[PDB]
């Protein structure tokens, strides 16, 4: 037995330091040497009752490089099932029945955790509730901060963007805050920074944290930058433009930067990362989507292998 | 201490006003026997607070520890055998299961089939409530409206 | 019969395990004052039916006849001036006011700040409920559900 | 050979008894010893012209379990071929060079028995044309009574719901019309009761059968109690609601019924079925969802093969 | 004072005969001589929360024929007021501010009685809730069959089609039923007849009524046919072709036809009546349309007006 | 010739205190004795390039009870006009041929400004442009809480909601900053707070201002009470609800309340105004929206007349 056979993964914070270090270990195993009919003729499927294609060709190719088969949907507003009346819960039901893996993102939270209640023993990979987890693009960005950083502690980063709603920065602080050291720089609009209950669990672990008004301020000192966007709507036409341009990324910023540093972007971007950031050695977020794969891989092969053999 | 039979489970003391409420989220009524309600009386530490005794019924220890964010202060005193032989008071539990209402409007349990359930945490400053579900944590005066 | 004060508006023998809806209903615990609630005894003309009074109430005539399609047979004998000085027992009304929902789902009523109001008619065989708002008549059995 | 290699299993009563019989023990068998690369190579059309992702994600498992490669389509309103003006006609005939079953589902009637005359060589299974045929929920339905009642004759078999326009409570009554003995009790709402073509049937071949307002009098002697949905439209606002609570099967009625005794729905449900029945022993939806996929291989393996080896 | 000043006309029941016959008897006079600028300066709202033009049209027009001017909307789920979250009792609680009298379709039933509450002073005329009343067509529908008939007593009366959901039909036979002698033939297919508790009211107040299964047993006893569409889905593929043509009229069965006789329809048709019986004189449905100006324009002059001056 | 005669009234910092004064003495005039022929034979537009209901019944009933004439447009997405690639200008440059005044409400901002230069001698009356303004609107707030108040100086005025988008109590605040004396009271959410360009007016001015968590420390100072929504988005999933509550009123807080207080919104409210304080005598919303034909009658008399003879 592992220590995630059968186990549904919905949060980051429902896993625990050592099964986060066995999800990255297997990952960059499987990275090295592929296995390509682990999972043949398991069949696995992707319900996105939430269309996103980008998380979608990303775990479904995730579970065809280990052999398995995929049936599924991207529905929007049409798909006859867990639409009409039929519950969520009796749609989890009958899918239960002839998958072996659940794949889910859907709009409402804690969907998935519902899911975990009528699948049985299926388990469920959460690609997203709403406004709460998306645990596989953390472990997918915690695979690359230490794939380039060669470790996930005593570290310098960087946290630019909507810091408020962001989850995807929330929750790579908390995933990072099991570790040791690690400091923390938030960068972000007067109005759209990170929420204080994050702060207040920085604070009681004892980890180091700044407060900032531009990357001008950060550059030399950060190891990872992770970027993200800041919407239009969450501030005023004209707050907007007077702060945007200290939140946007060109390469020209890219000056005092460390070696090691990387540019990393949960993606897509728009415009707050330019074009000629791109060329230069510390743009890695198009690797850190290819990293997804790997992720992605890992979790499945865990989650439906009792005996690991990589 | 008003009129009631000998043998049941005493619920006693119940603040300003409740008693009608906690008959109505446990589902005291369900299970019959003689169900002595009190209500709207003078009582013991305070002269002027709700209580009210049944027969036959024995809840638990966690059957009790759930009334703990709605009353703290509440004697449930057994009238065991023949007579009184076992007093209790309720503290706050680890998880108050049933009952409450998320929050937030997206959750999927006002959606479904699923049993609503809150991990209980501060045990007094300002006693934070998060959902099992979408997991939001709100004060407990916000979850308490319902 | 069962301890309870002298003075208040006394209700009496509730059917088969109503009275805790009752008392949700036509809500009778904001107006505040003892409110002796009897409940799931042995009572008149039965030997295990429900009941309860109040202190300090009076129900209008009308107030009594709201009760009528929950149990109909029912004192409501008040304990005038210093004691029992007043019988009655309810018959089916002209119009129930609140309490009852439509069941038909089109129905404006779901969706709003407006009393809910059905005039009754049959006065035995098969009680029948007019809508006030979408003027459907259902069987009172079905409009019970709730 | 088989008896069915190369047919198109269009309708249940184009099928006889003897295959009939032939589809149902071959369910039984492949659910017992799985044949994961059987139909290793072969390519089949999942073609969806309306959708139903229920149906879908069955048929479509059912082609991976014997290892069969997937190509197809949901449409909505949205899909290049067979809409702009192209024949139904002329899409089979190029979908009907490149795959080797076409699977499909369609709005009007006959679309698949239309199919038939121009896919040629390549068999045609009928995912449900439109107010017609849907033979593969048939196959599932008595795969499932007899799964559990160990037989297809001399049973007890309600009927709960909207009997007239409902095919699917149609076409069960019909293929269990060629065994013996078998009582049928059809609850229905007096507007919505049991057509008289089918009651003209049952009596010519003689078999017993009832009528009743509740399932009220029926629960002790009943073996089947195949449940299906009144619809709000189909009846009066008023009379829809006087009715409507005979038609509910909350767990309390459970009280007399046998042992045996399953409680059957094609599915969705609404509220018809209550949450309730769910734990009870006799609740067994569910599981009859599960089959669809031991009926619907079957048809596929026999098909799509000559020798079945099993 | 008007019996009707102020007064909201929501139901046909809610009137009693002495104030329908000062309904018809006013819509004869201002049909006779027009009165153009009686409404001069009153302002109207058209609220069609539920479009249909062609109640529309003839209501706006007949607010003008008067002199008044007209404000409104057609809403097709895209009009700000009463749908976002604003409920519809604040809706006319801010229109009953700037208006004069509420003109009102809706979806849901009861929706022009709730407007009532909340309109004040306002009179509220109901141009058609649900499935529950339109007052205003079938105050034009007896205001026809008297101008032709010269009496609304002691008539033989058919009624022809979906009688069991057709409001239309069943509110002019409770109207109908406030007057004296008056036979009634109802003519419908086997399973949409005439519902059961019309049947009852009509058997307390003693008043004569038939069944047929045609207008080919009733043409020759018939003053009035009020003809309705039967429709396709209501009934079944194939019981729909069978009985359908006994329910079409063309000009072929007004052979025996009386002289009086008189073709009426609530339209729009489709089918059930030929374009043959349109030449016929017995064709008034295209007359009784027209009448609906002077049927509606009454009800806003009597409500509009103490002191009616025609 | 009138100080508005022509004139384009486009915002509220446009005009100036002594014609805001003209406008609000002529409201109250015209409700005293109406003029239902004065703007008889003009022809006005109701362009609303942006769909509103409650703004365009308001505004066209306005235009009505002056005798005029409407033509117009509630477009979404379908209107030829100013649509396929017709510029908004030589949209305008058409309409302002015949008409005589027109109403304008569009998505974009300066859309009625870019009218004005572009319409000649037709005066263009904005009926709120994107975020910008919306100056009949503040036009009829002013003219409602000086019919309640009896003055628009020295008085005690609270503002409620979400004060930093909310465009209504932005611009009631710098029209009533024309006048002197006036506290002012901002309640909100501590990230939705007021926006600092105007506390910084506010100040250069020398007007009072105090910021509060809750209307329970501002009840028995308040003269008016100005409510407005505060959005879901806007906040945080469990930030609003924490917060939610202090920014409701329910009647049981309009205990220490002054006499003279009025609770005004701009409506449509949600929840945040309960139906108890509806019957209480400090609820003013309703009437505030009745007034804005007076307000908005005003502006159309003064602009389309020299010789205002009333
Ligand atoms: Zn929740
Ligand atoms: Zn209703």
């Amino acid at each position: 037995a592992n220590p995630l056979y059968q186990k549904h993964i919905i949060s980051i914070n429902d896993l625990s330091r050592d099964d986060l270090n066995l999800v990255l270990a297997t990952a960059a195993k499987l990275k090295a040497n592929p296995q390509p009919e682990l999972l043949k003729h398991k069949v696995i499927a992707s319900c996105f009752f939430e269309a996103s294609t980008r998380t979608r060709l990303s775990f479904e190719t995730s579970m065809h490089r280990l052999g398995a088969s995929v049936v599924g949907f991207s529905d929007s507003a049409n798909t006859s099932l867990g639409k009409k009346g039929e519950t969520l819960a009796d749609t989890i039901s009958v899918i239960s029945t002839y998958v072996d893996a659940i794949v889910m993102r859907h709009p409402q939270e804690g969907a998935a955790r519902l899911a975990t209640e009528f699948s049985g023993n299926v388990p469920v990979l959460n690609a997203g509730d709403g406004s709460n987890q998306h645990p596989t693009q953390t472990l997918l960005d915690l695979f690359t901060i230490q794939e380039t950083q060669g470790r996930l502690d005593n570290l310098h980063v960087a946290m630019v963007g909507d810091l408020k709603f962001g989850r995807t920065v929330h929750s790579l602080t908390q995933a990072l805050a099991k570790f040791d050291g690690n400091r923390f720089y938030f960068i972000a609009p007067d109005a759209l920074a990170m929420p204080q209950y994050i702060l207040d669990m920085l604070d009681e672990k004892g980890i180091a944290w700044s407060l900032h008004s531009s990357i001008e301020e950060v550059m030399a000192e950060v190891d990872i930058l992770y970027m993200t966007r800041v919407q239009k709507e969450r501030l005023d036409p004209s707050e907007y433009a007077n702060v945007k341009a200290q939140f946007v990324l060109r390469a020209s910023d890219l000056h005092n930067a460390k070696a090691n540093m990387k540019v990393l972007h949960p993606l897509p971007r728009v415009d707050e990362i330019a074009t000629d950031v791109d060329k230069t050695p510390h743009a890695w977020y198009f690797q850190q989507a290819g990293n997804g794969i790997f992720a992605r891989q890992a979790l499945l092969a865990l989650v439906l292998n009792r005996d690991l053999v990589l | 201490q008003v009129e009631a039979i000998k043998r049941g489970t005493v619920i006693d003391h119940i603040p300003a006003q409740i008693g009608f409420k906690l008959l109505s989220l446990f589902k005291l009524t369900e299970t019959d026997q003689r169900i002595t309600i009190g209500l709207n009386l003078p009582s013991g530490e305070m002269g002027r607070k709700d209580l009210i005794k049944i027969e036959n019924t024995f809840l638990s220890e966690d059957q009790v520890d759930q009334l703990a964010l709605y009353a703290p202060q509440a004697t449930v005193n057994r009238i065991d055998n023949y007579e009184v032989v076992g007093k209790s008071r309720p503290s706050l539990p680890e998880r108050i299961d049933n009952v409450l209402v998320c929050p937030n409007s997206n959750c999927i349990s006002h959606a479904e089939p699923v049993s609503s359930s809150f991990a209980v945490r501060k045990r007094a400053n300002d006693i934070a409530l998060k959902c099992k579900y979408c997991e939001k944590e709100f004060s407990h005066n916000v979850v308490l409206a319902n």
